DNA sequence: ATAATGGGAGCCTCTGATGCAG
DNA sequence: CCGCATCAGAGCCCAAAAT
């Protein structure tokens, strides 16, 4: 068991799923500038489309592994529960997916790259907001939880 | 009021708070005997209250009393009793302890579930009183005082002392702790296996309950002293007797990582 | 009456428990007025005094248990079965 | 006997004095030259006990054959120095003062 | 003003040294030595005496003095008890 | 795992009572120099030194092993506490 | 932890409190809902 | 070896001088090299000009000067002195009454000087001043959270230079003003400025209900003077509203250009936002006897126009990096300088009201003590003045470029939440999004971006290239964040043919929002990918392939790399490792062209074209703050011809001028028998044999001998009751000889102290009489080696009193310092990491015969478990390994820039060329394919790795291009059942080493009041068994173990003493007694006048003081 | 509420 | 120990419980 | 009688702790 860069296998299905997503995205743009859908409605539709495309590419990653390469290292570690989960594996061989703005609302443009293909400085930066937000969430939680636990011990200790 | 190393004096804030109080009381006694007007006696009296107030709870009412040229409020009795740094949560519900040590942890695949790697240099200190007695029973030193004198210099330690220590720790356990201790398995009991080297060796199966990595984690060691403590540790606190989560009832010591991968 | 864990903790009969939790002065002033007695029922009280806590090997159920070997039980027993 | 209960209660001014071994009459702490405690000050040995075990301040009575004697010359009890952790003093206020806990 | 009480005249002498050094430092463009102060103070004063005077004038420091960022460390905590065996 | 730990938990109504019985038994043995033991010379726990085999010094090991034999009697209010002490120091001096 | 009847003397409240607190770290409502309750 | 660089991006400008944020800031403040008449009014000059003239008599400021430093830098570090210059000031005394003029130059003390690399020497220790981010002064408008249709206008000045103002509009309709947390109707203040009802109606009125809602008749019923008295009574109840007193308060609070300072940036931001021009930095003026408004009405005007929805009015985003500015060293120090100057002025006004209004000069009128203390206070106790990080050269360079939102004038660690910690869209190109602390400080402490520079106003600017039409110029524009938002900025990697944009659609940003745009719309373009990241982040090759959370650890850990004696630069670099050594100043370069005259271990002499024979001494084995050895080694030979700027000596952790934080090792990625578990690392004993990962460390020991009231401490070779074996390595005077090995317990410096009145107890007296040896006058206080420490004695410094140049603190006769060095081989428990955030502790060192090895006999160096990769998502290490394989056999190193790098096909080309050397050698040497290579090849085609039906050579090459090789287990000789990834990786030995961290205590020092063990290794502390540990013992029901922790192992004094005696006697430990910290608690409640009583079952008192506290 | 102000 | 001297300087966020207020 | 507001209380553990 090892990991080389070629062990992150871009599924052939990916290019197909990406072409499908762009024609869908174009159809939603025609309905905006023509006044068929609002700004709210257009953004809601874009995020939903990309959610489904992500799921699509994941199943493709795991199908390609199971059928044509069942002993692939990433696959083996993830499936056995030794390490890895679908979303991390999807980011290695798939697309990175939707990233979040500093606020909480999601960027419409996703990261099409995978860590095997490599990101663009702009994609890298877009992703950083969520990274930082996660770290701050976690930091303030360990403190809130710590306090909670102490309350609990004090109320039940007798 | 203590003389530190350098001959300098270090003193508790309470002394300055009392001194303020004593002065105002004394001046008040003098002003009364000398028959000052009520406005003056009134100012002295109100200053006296404020001085009492800072001594008991400083900052509670009004401006905090401070030492000159410092913003630090002086530490009053209320501050001593209460808070994270207060008497209760610092010295009363928890304490620093003797017979304890700490080092970096390292994985020990070869260990049985009930064992740990313990650096020999750590073990000699933790069991130091025991080692002295054993050094007298056999013969490495004439008496307890000479034996202690020999361990002080590291080059004065002969090789028979290491075998002597092995006899001491037979069948005994030590406690391993890794902070944070979130549930009762942050502490478990292990039979120590003496090792050369500066690292603590931890059994692979317990890393989850401890949330331990080898990215540089350190753990603390404790020595239960009495027969009662040792009995509690070996029966109740031993790693091998705690295999299931008290929370879910599910297995806690279970395959992970390489073990799953291999099977 | 339903109260959250913090308030509930502060309301326990034991004033050593409450004052070591939080609101230390408030707990202590109300306790001192009342002339309150802590019966040392729970864990925190005994921890503070350094006592043997009322759980595990310290529970009164197991605390007083005796051990004696048969080579001694019968020996002691024969001498006393007489006047 | 064994401790089964802990009571906490208000202290009368009489009782505060029932604890006290002396009135601290002076803001002085320790003498700048001798470094010994100032008489009637915050560290006075005549109030709170001897600095050295079973040894008085001026050194007329220096060992444990006398325990409980109070030296006539310097006024210090001959006992264990540990008592400086236990024995209380008091200050006699000219006008009464409220205890802030019971106000604020 | 001092935790360790000082005779009123002695405080005055010390203050003289303060002024003196402050003058000496203002003309010399640098801190004076014990000897430069001992000369400036006149007869009876050598460098040894200037030092002893300063030793006496040192005020104690709080055991509760903070060390570091986090307000969770006291100076007194690093001081062993040398009295009890 | 301690040898035969499952059977030991079997003998008691509360796991903590096992610890009490074991701990008290180990103290009895240490004070009296092991000569009150119910074990037989070949059942005695042994420890391998560089010299060779010696008696296991650890009384907690001894106490659990003795318990497994069945030769020990455990319970509450079996005998006045002081009287036991005199009878044991009479049978097995210090 | 022993998959068998609890022993008299087990300090059960503390175990209850540790069991509830330990997962707190990894809760993403989230932990605020737990505290609200 | 050859160095092959990839990447097509042509960077038009080099990285700016990296410490310039420090060096340039302080130079701007001091202006020491500027002639006084030519000084601009800024920094120190501006501080003086602000405090003077001092009115009564008038004392006026002429000019200042800075002298030369009394002692050089090396000398200051040696003697524990501050590196500083004497400051003098020319002052002229004037008499407003008389005409008298006396002028003199008064000495204000010393000011610390910054070294060449941007740091300070404060009392012998090197220090750094960290820049502070904060809110820029100005006028901001934010939406009011309570009322969804109303807004609050906040006027914020520079910190501590005035109050915060709030202009909320209350529900009643009148516009309210908030000052020092107190509110009143704003109309009243407007009347004081001399405004009339007409002006407010005519100026605004356009807003029907709002301008009329501000109007209150009662206020108008009074001239501007009467309204001023009315307001003052609102702000200061009980203070008599004297007309000169009211003016004084309002002037000092609002109009005084001494007590109220908007920034220079505040002025620009206010002028730019409200579209007005400010005559000064104050909100109003006192002119022709009354008050004249400047700011207030425009701020009110903007607020009302915004509430309506008038074009051109927006709310301000307060985290935008245009409204957030940096306070650098000069500014931080100058603020503290301004405080010290104002205190000195207090002394002046007070001295001008006492001792005779005539016989006074400026030298007697000025006491400089307040000024020296303020500056000394900042440089020694500020929480922006930090102990220098000089673990390796990158440590300090990074430290100087750090930005803190904490400190004196900023958030508390508790007082901070998400909006501030976020990565703002404007951080692009300015503040690194990666390099931040993990944990509580996340987002507060950051690092300056590589191409960023701080302008004069304190805003961070970042470079972009102009694009006109479709042609990209070479003109670079540094932009602030607000100015950047105006244009459409294309990405730096967008395709170019020549200077022309070669793509029909380009990737660009408009206000940070990514957008696809045609080349006709492109106004600017990014200079480089490097401009987005910090210096540490820019050192991570294949960064585009790493998940950010792990990339962070890569950055931060390079800071922690320990300098190795064999240190090498990585085989895969990014091209910045050259610049870092040069800007760090660790490395030595040639001033002009010349010829090398002499080369030594201690020095290098160069003969230049000028003819001058410049001699460069080399720093050899100097101990840094963190104890790593800073040492420079000669890189040139006698007679070598050098050009200008060529390398002379390598600094620490540098190899031929490239940053060397670690070593390049041959790594195999595979589990190994559980020694790899959970990030632990297995290493070959070959690493120690060849001294890879060995580093030098020096610890300094110090001891004072001082005068006591009992007699002098003496440092002597004569120490009571010690054998000559115990003193052999000590010199005549009692100091250990230079070049001796010292181990724990050994004497470093012998010292005696006079025995206290503890003058031996009668017990010791009788014993002493038996042996016929008088109890000695002195006791043995000798300085000894702490447990676990030791090494070779490399130096001794001895400083007595009465020796030239030295005076110690009062009472101290002499100080002896001993410097002890140690060579540290890598060992089990030391910590390693690479640049991608893979980090781990050494769990196993195998002898070379157990190591997995290549078919040709070469063993691997490090074995890393693959389980660390998939969840962590840091793949740069994988690509790094592959390119590292090619370079191992081709004998080359690479430069792969970030985001413009070596890509997969190109790595493959190189890997094929390598295979030829790994295999073609073999076929010529007369060996064919191995039996085991076939067995592995079988397993590999079952995996789909190789195509079935090819020769063994074709299949091995197919694997080699996937970066996998056949690997034999050294234990069995049998192959690993699969092909394994093998290559060269750059791995560093971090600063966390077991030798430093292992600690244990039986008994030891106790605390004074609590009688509990002390803390920390240096104090021989006990471990803290805290609140949560007690819970664990409680849940287990281990009552006696817990009680031991609570009594015998801590503060139960009778118990802890008795227990030790029992163990040394072989008896069992006694039942514990009352813990002493409980008795402390009881007495403390008595001191609060509370009666705490321990009672028995009969409710009778129990005495836990055993009669000692009752009379 | 301010002891100086009261006294003044 | 004796010209006369007359009123001060200074600066986060949550939840919970108690006192003035349309 | 009901809301508002003002005040006072809390806000993870251990190790380092370069004064
Ligand atoms: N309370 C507290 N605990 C910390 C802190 N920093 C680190 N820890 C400990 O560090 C551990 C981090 O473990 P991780 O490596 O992230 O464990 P993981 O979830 O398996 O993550 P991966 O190894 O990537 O899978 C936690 O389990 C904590 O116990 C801190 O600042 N505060
Ligand atoms: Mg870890
Ligand atoms: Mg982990
Ligand atoms: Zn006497």
């Amino acid at each position: 068991i090892t990991i080389g860069i070629d062990d992150a296998v871009i599924p052939e299905e990916k290019k197909q799923y990406l072409e499908e997503a762009d024609r869908k995205l174009l159809q939603i743009e025609q309905a905006y500038e023509m006044g068929f859908l609002t700004d709210r409605e257009r953004y809601d539709q874009i995020l939903q489309l990309w959610t489904e495309t992500t799921e699509k590419v994941t199943q493709a990653v795991f199908k390609n592994f199971e059928e044509n390469y069942p002993f692939n290292p990433l696959y083996v570690m993830a499936q056995s529960g030794a390490r890895g989960n679908p979303q991390q594996i999807r980011q290695l061989c798939g697309l990175r997916g939707l990233m979040q703005k500093p606020s909480g609302e999601t960027f419409e443009v996703p990261v099409r790259s995978s860590f095997r293909e490599g990101l663009t400085v702009l994609e890298y930066f877009i992703s950083s907001h969520g990274a930082r937000k996660g770290g701050a969430d976690t930091a303030l939680r360990t403190a809130d939880s710590g306090y909670l636990t102490r309350k609990l011990v004090d109320v039940t200790h007798e | 009021m203590v003389q530190v190393d350098g001959g300098r004096f270090a003193t508790s804030d309470l002394n300055d708070l009392y001194r303020r109080l004593i002065n105002r009381n004394n001046r008040l006694k003098k002003l009364l005997a000398q028959g000052a007007p009520e406005i003056i006696i009134r100012n002295e009296k109100r200053m006296l209250q404020e001085a009492v107030d800072a001594l008991l709870d400083n900052g509670r009412r009004g401006a905090p009393v401070t030492n000159p040229g410092s913003d630090r409020p002086l530490r009053s009795l209320t501050d001593i009793l209460s808070g994270k740094q207060g008497r209760f949560r610092q010295n009363l519900l928890g304490k620093r302890v003797d017979y304890s040590g700490r080092s970096v942890i390292v994985v020990g695949p070869q260990l049985k579930l009930h064992q740990c790697g313990l650096p020999k240099r750590m073990a000699l200190e933790l069991f130091k009183p025991f080692l002295l007695k054993k050094m007298e029973e056999k013969g490495i030193a004439p008496n307890v005082k000479a034996a202690r004198r020999m361990l002080e210099r590291q080059r004065d330690i002969k090789d028979e002392v290491w075998d002597a220590l092995e006899e001491v720790i037979h069948g005994k356990v030590v406690l391993l702790n890794r902070a944070p201790t979130l549930h009762r398995l942050g502490i478990q009991a292990f039979q120590p296996v003496l090792v050369e080297g500066q690292s603590i060796q931890l059994h692979p199966l317990v890393c989850e309950a401890f949330n331990a990595d080898f990215d540089g984690d350190q753990m603390a060691v404790h020595v239960p002293l009495s027969s009662f403590a040792q009995a509690e540790a070996r029966i109740q606190m031993l790693s091998a007797h705690n295999l299931l989560s008290p929370a879910s009832g599910e297995p806690l010591a279970k395959p992970s990582r390489d073990i799953i991968l291999g099977l | 009456l339903l109260m959250g864990v913090t308030k509930s903790a502060l309301s326990t009969k034991s004033w050593l428990s409450a004052a070591s939790f939080q609101n230390t002065t408030h707990v202590l002033t109300e306790a001192a007025i009342a002339g309150k007695k802590d019966e040392l029922i729970g864990l925190k009280e005994n921890v503070i005094l350094g006592r043997l806590i009322p759980a595990g090997t310290g529970s009164d159920f197991v605390r007083f248990t005796q051990v004696v070997d048969q080579k001694t039980l019968k020996a002691i027993e024969e001498a006393r079965k007489e006047a | 006997k064994e401790v089964r209960k802990v009571r906490i209660a208000l202290a009368s001014p009489e009782k505060i004095r029932s604890w006290s071994y002396g009135e601290v009459e002076k803001p002085e702490t320790i003498n700048y030259r001798t470094l010994k405690p100032e008489r009637d000050g915050l560290f006075d040995e005549r109030i709170f006990g001897p600095i050295k075990d079973y040894e008085c301040a001026c050194g007329k009575y220096k060992r444990q054959r006398f325990e409980g004697k109070v030296c006539e010359r310097c006024g210090v009890e001959v006992t264990k120095s540990i008592v400086r952790r236990y024995r209380m003093g008091h200050i006699e206020l000219a006008t009464p003062a409220a205890h802030i806990w019971f106000v604020k | 003003a001092r935790t360790i009480r000082i005779p009123v005249h002695m405080v005055e002498t010390i203050n003289k040294l303060s002024r003196t050094a402050r003058q000496l430092q203002q003309e010399l463009g640098r801190e004076p030595t014990y000897e430069e102060i001992a000369e400036a103070m006149g007869p009876g004063w050598d460098a040894k005496r200037v030092e002893e005077t300063l030793k006496i004038a040192q005020e104690p420091v709080s055991l509760e003095t903070p060390i570091g960022d986090e307000k969770d460390s006291f100076y007194g905590d690093f001081i062993p008890d040398e009295h009890l065996p | 795992a301690e040898p035969g730990i499952d059977k030991l938990f079997g003998m008691v109504d509360s796991k903590y009572r096992l610890t009490v019985v074991v701990a008290k038994r180990a103290q009895q043995l240490l004070r009296h120099g092991f000569k009150n033991t119910v074990l037989e010379p070949e059942e005695r726990p042994k420890m391998q030194t560089l010299e060779g085999l010696f008696d296991d010094p650890n009384a907690v090991t001894w106490a659990m092993k003795e318990l497994l034999t069945g030769r020990l009697v455990f319970g509450e209010n079996l005998v006045p506490e002081d009287r036991l002490q005199k009878e044991m120091e009479r049978l097995y001096p210090v | 932890s022993m998959a068998r009847p609890v022993s008299i003397g087990e300090a059960v409240g503390i175990v209850a409190a540790q069991s509830i607190g330990e997962p707190g770290t990894q809760l993403t409502q989230g932990l605020p809902r737990v505290i609200e309750l | 070896m050859e160095i092959k660089r990839f990447g097509r991006i042509r960077e038009v400008i080099p990285l700016p001088p990296l410490t310039e944020i420090q060096v340039e800031s302080y130079r701007r403040a001091l202006q020491a090299d500027v002639p006084p008449e030519k000084r601009e009014n800024v920094g120190i000059q501006a501080a003086f000009r602000e405090t003077f003239p001092i009115e009564e008599l008038v004392l006026d400021f002429l000019e200042y000067r800075l002298g030369e430093p009394p002692f050089p830098q090396d000398e200051c570090r040696e003697k524990d002195l501050t590196y500083q210059a004497p400051l003098y000031a020319r002052l002229q005394l004037i008499h407003k009454d008389t005409g008298l003029i006396k002028e003199d130059e008064v000495f204000l003390g010393h000011i610390p000087l910054m070294t060449e690399d941007g740091s300070f020497i404060i009392n012998g220790a090197d220090r750094v001043i960290v820049s502070q981010i904060h809110r820029s002064p100005g006028v901001y408008f934010t939406p009011d959270p309570a009322r969804p249709g109303r807004y609050i206008a906040s006027i914020i000045p520079l910190p501590k230079r005035g109050p915060w103002i709030d202009l909320e509009v209350e529900p009643n309709g009148v516009v309210s003003m908030k000052v020092n947390k107190r509110k009143f109707p704003l109309v009243l203040l407007l009347r004081v400025l001399g405004y009339d009802q007409e002006t407010l109606a005519r100026e605004l009125g356009a807003y029907g209900e709002l301008v009329q809602g501000l109007m209150d008749e009662s206020v108008f019923a009074m001239r501007p003077e009467e309204a001023l008295i009315r307001l003052f009574t609102l702000l200061r109840p009980g203070d008599p509203p004297k007309r000169d007193k009211a003016v004084a308060y309002v002037y000092g609070l609002i109009a005084d250009p001494r007590r109220y300072d908007l920034g220079e940036a505040g002025r620009y931001k206010a002028e730019e936002k409200l579209g007005i021009r400010l005559s000064g930095r104050t909100l109003a003026r006192f002119e022709d006897g009354e008050f004249k408004d400047e700011v207030f009405l425009p701020t009110l005007r903007y607020l009302f126009a915004l509430t309506a929805g008038v074009p051109g009015h927006e709310v301000d985003d307060i985290d935008h990096l245009g409204n957030r500015r940096i306070r650098t060293v000069g500014e931080l120090m100058t603020d503290q300088f301004r405080v010290g100057l104002a205190r000195l002025a207090r002394g002046v006004r007070e001295r001008m009201l006492m001792g005779s209004e005539d016989s006074l000069t400026p030298a007697k009128l000025v006491n400089s003590r307040p000024l020296e203390a303020a500056i000394r206070e900042f440089f020694s106790r500020s929480q922006l003045s930090q102990f220098k990080d000089e673990t390796n050269p990158l440590s300090s360079l990074r430290h100087k470029r750090r930005i803190s939102a904490l400190g004196p004038g900023g958030l508390t660690r508790e007082r901070a939440g998400f909006d501030v910690r976020d990565v703002h869209r404007t951080h692009y190109g300015r503040i690194c999004p990666v390099e931040t602390p993990e944990g509580a400080n996340i987002g507060l402490i950051t690092s300056l971006a590589a191409y960023a520079r701080v302008d004069e106003l304190g805003f961070i600017r970042t470079p972009y290239r102009r694009v006109v039409g479709g042609v990209v110029t070479d003109e670079v524009v540094y932009m602030t964040a607000t100015e950047e938002d105006r244009y459409t900025i294309a990405q730096a990697n967008t395709p170019l043919e020549g200077n022309r944009i070669a793509a029909e659609r380009v990737v660009a940003r408009r206000k940070g929002e990514p957008v696809i745009v045609s080349p006709e719309e492109v106004e600017f373009m990014d200079v480089s990918p490097k401009q987005v990241f910090s210096v540490n982040t820019n050192l991570i090759p294949f960064l585009e392939h790493d998940d950010a959370n792990r990339a962070l650890m890569g950055s931060n850990m390079q800071t922690q790399a320990v300098p190795l004696i064999r240190a090498q630069a990585p085989v895969v670099m990014t091209g910045l490792e050259e610049r870092v050594v040069r800007d760090s100043l660790a490395a030595l370069y040639a001033e002009e062209d010349g010829e090398v005259a002499k080369v030594d271990g201690n020095r290098i002499v160069v003969r230049y074209e000028d003819g001058r024979l410049v001699e460069y001494p080399l720093r050899r084995f100097y101990r840094s703050n963190q104890g790593t050895a800073l040492d420079q080694r000669p890189r040139v030979v006698v007679g070598q011809r050098v050009r200008k700027g060529d390398l002379l000596a390598d600094g620490p952790a540098s190899e031929n001028g490239f940053l060397a934080l670690g070593q390049n090792v041959l790594v195999a990625i595979m589990p190994f028998d559980g020694y790899n578990f959970e990030d632990a690392i297995v290493i070959s004993e070959e690493l120690l044999k060849r001294d890879f990962y060995t580093s030098i460390h020096i610890e300094r020991y110090e001891i004072e001998a001082r005068d006591t009231k009992l007699g002098p401490e003496r440092i002597t070779r004569d120490i009571p009751h010690l054998s000559e074996a115990a003193l052999r390595d000590l010199d005549e005077e009692g100091v250990v000889r230079i070049g001796a090995e010292v181990k724990p317990g050994d004497i470093l410096v012998g010292r005696t102290s006079f025995k206290g009145e503890s003058e031996p107890t009668p017990e010791e007296r009788l014993l002493r009489s038996i042996f016929g040896e008088k109890a000695r006058d002195v006791k043995d206080t000798s300085l000894r080696v702490p447990p676990g420490e030791g090494g070779i004695v490399v130096r001794t410094v001895r400083l007595r009193r009465g020796d030239p140049g030295v005076e110690l603190k009062p009472g101290v006769r002499e100080v002896v310092r001993v410097y002890v060095a140690q060579k540290r081989k890598l060992q089990v428990g030391d910590k390693l990491a690479n640049r991608h955030g893979n980090k781990g502790v050494v769990a196993k060192i195998l002898p070379v015969e157990d190591m997995p090895h290549l078919p040709d006999g070469t063993p691997v160096d490090v074995i890393l478990n693959p389980l660390g990769v998939p969840s962590r998502m840091n793949l740069g290490q994988i690509l790094e390994t592959h390119l590292g394989l090619a370079g191992y056999f081709l004998g080359q190193r690479y430069i792969s820039p970030i985001f413009d790098g070596a890509k997969e096909p190109e790595i493959k080309e190189l890997l094929a060329q390598a295979f030829e050397v790994y295999f073609g050698k073999r076929k010529g040497e007369g060996f064919g394919v191995d039996k085991r290579e076939v067995e592995v090849l079988r397993r590999a085609e079952k995996l789909g790795l190789v195509t079935p039906g090819k020769t063994p050579e074709e299949q091995l090459k197919e694997l080699f291009l996937q970066g996998k090789v056949v690997l034999y287990d050294g234990r069995t000789g049998e192959p690993i059942e699969g092909p394994i990834v093998v290559g060269q990786m750059f791995i560093m030995k971090l600063y966390h080493m077991v030798e430093d961290k292992m600690h244990a205590r039986s008994t030891g020092p106790y605390s004074l009041i609590t009688q509990q063990p002390l803390g920390g290794k240096a104090q021989f502390g006990g471990q803290r068994f805290g609140e949560m540990e007690v819970w664990a013992l409680e849940a287990y029901g281990a009552a006696h173990t817990l009680q031991e922790m609570l009594t015998l192992k801590s503060d139960d004094i009778e118990g802890r003493n008795a227990a030790y005696e029992a163990i040394i006697k072989g008896e069992d430990v006694p039942e514990p007694s009352v813990p002493e910290s409980f008795r402390v608690l009881v007495k403390e409640l008595q001191a609060l006048a509370l009666d705490v009583q321990t009672l028995d079952e009969k409710d009778n008192p129990v005495d836990i003081f055993e009669g000692l506290a009752s009379k | 509420s301010d002891p100086v102000r009261q006294y003044l």
